[PDB]
């Protein structure tokens, strides 16, 4: 019944802008404050700003006050947040949350949305180059290297999703370029090595990038 | 501000087991702590809420209690489902703060690695770089040590390692590590190992290949 | 439950510890 949804977001240059909005349904949104909290890539998680149900008081955390702008639209539903002179701190997860605030209780944040990527770089969009991981006992492994990649996500299936059983994709790494790269892998009988095709399925959506990749 | 520091980083617990995660604030904040839980590629949850109140649907094996600085969440006998990331959250004064997190892992036979090892392919060789790549697959616990080894010589921080989330059939986990070099540096040495230590190994394995 | 009570909505804060 209650729902948040986060929308916006996507990558920045450090110095850059974004705005942010939550979509709530299934409660009466004027009565409640609303928070937003990030979560860095591997890490905790942190609180950026909260808002009374009015919109009349505001608060943000000492990292972002004069640069994020927290803001809400009682009329439709929606909670902003507004970002300003955006730097790498800021690349992270936001999740917008339903915040009651009771008497002898405080600011509890009881209901949160799916969450929307923000990433601050001064690297540009860039599609990965997909190359095979292939051997050079019974059980052999093989995989796809998908290499320097900006922004994230990137997607991987094995043979258009034929293939699930015994599948790893690994979380990305960051690498010395400043782009990601990540490996999904799987394992298959070594007697089923060059008999038997195994392609990877790469969707890089920023880059409007799709490989299938045979990898033995 | 107000600083929350929890107690393990890391536990791991078996169904049925009875565990406890501290929260300790850096000043007194009264009864104002919230949990939170969370489960891997999912937004957080409450759990709890001024120290002690269940959420609505938050079942009785949840308890937390504290006053002052010092907070317990306990969960006993553990389920399946409660396998996740916790967080305690103040919420005694601006800026809101939240602990480093607890991640609670199930417990299971230990299984010692399948190691493989992946040169690099002709098609990054013309783009200019080298990835080797090493996977540990299918172990526990998740404590393991990749050691390269580039003609007999030790590498150590040139490598990136990624680890898999408990897996949902069978609760292992998978690593994978990459050693990236140009492709000059690659071409300048014959033999590539990727060394391995674990609980499960007596002693250490290694997956090598001479380039080419 | 105290998260159901309809309030104006403002954050609300202890006044001691």
């Amino acid at each position: 019944e209650v729902q948040l949804l986060e929308s916006g977001g996507g990558l920045v240059q450090p110095g850059g802008s974004l705005r942010l909005s939550c979509a709530a349904s299934g409660f009466t949104f004027s009565e409640r404050a609303m928070t937003w909290v990030r979560q860095a890539p591997g890490k905790g998680l942190e609180w950026v700003s909260s808002i009374s149900g009015s919109g009349v008081k505001t608060y943000y955390a000492d990292s972002v006050k004069g640069r994020f702008t927290i803001s809400r639209d009682n009329s439709k539903n929606t909670l902003y947040l507004q970002m300003n002179s955006l730097r790498a701190e800021d690349t992270a997860v936001y999740y917008c949350a339903k915040t009651p605030s009771p008497k002898y209780v405080g600011s509890v944040f009881d209901l949160w949305g799916r969450g929307t990527l923000v990433t601050v770089s001064s690297a540009s969009t860039k599609g990965p180059s997909v190359f095979p991981l292939a051997p050079s006992g019974g059980t052999a492994a093989l995989g796809c290297l998908v290499k320097d990649y900006f922004p994230e996500p990137v997607t991987v299936s094995w043979n258009s999703g034929a293939l699930t059983s015994g599948v790893h994709t690994f979380p990305a790494v960051l690498q010395s370029s400043g782009l990601y790269s990540l490996s999904s892998v799987v394992t298959v009988p070594s007697s089923s090595l060059g008999t038997q095709t195994y392609i990877c399925n790469v969707n890089h959506k920023p880059s409007n990038t799709k490989v299938d990749k045979k990898v033995e | 501000d107000i600083q929350m520091t929890q107690s393990p980083s890391s536990l791991s617990a078996s169904v049925g087991d009875r565990v406890t995660i501290t929260c300790r604030a850096s000043q007194s904040i009264s009864s104002y702590l919230n949990w939170y839980q969370q489960k891997p590629g999912k937004a957080p949850k409450l759990l709890i809420y001024a120290a002690s109140s269940l959420q609505s649907g938050v079942p009785s094996r949840f308890s937390g209690s504290g006053s002052g600085t010092d907070f317990t969440l306990t969960i006993s006998s553990l389920q399946p489902e409660d396998f996740a990331t916790y967080y305690c959250q103040q919420s005694y004064s601006t800026p809101y703060t939240f602990g480093q997190g607890t991640k609670l892992e199930i417990k299971r036979t230990v299984a010692a690695p399948s190691v493989f090892i992946f040169p690099p392919s002709d098609e990054q060789l013309k783009s200019g770089t080298a990835s080797v790549v090493c996977l540990l697959n299918n172990f526990y616990p998740r404590e393991a040590k990749v050691q390269w080894k580039v003609d007999n010589a030790l590498q150590s921080g040139n490598s990136q390692e990624s680890v898999t989330e408990q897996d949902s059939k069978d609760s292992t986990y998978s690593l994978s590590s990459t050693l990236t070099l140009s492709k000059a540096d690659y071409e300048k040495h014959k033999v590539y190992a990727c060394e391995v230590t674990h609980q499960g190994l007596s002693s250490p394995v290694t997956k090598s290949f001479n380039r080419g | 439950d105290p998260l159901d009570h309809r309030d104006a909505g403002d954050l609300w804060f202890p006044g001691e510890s």
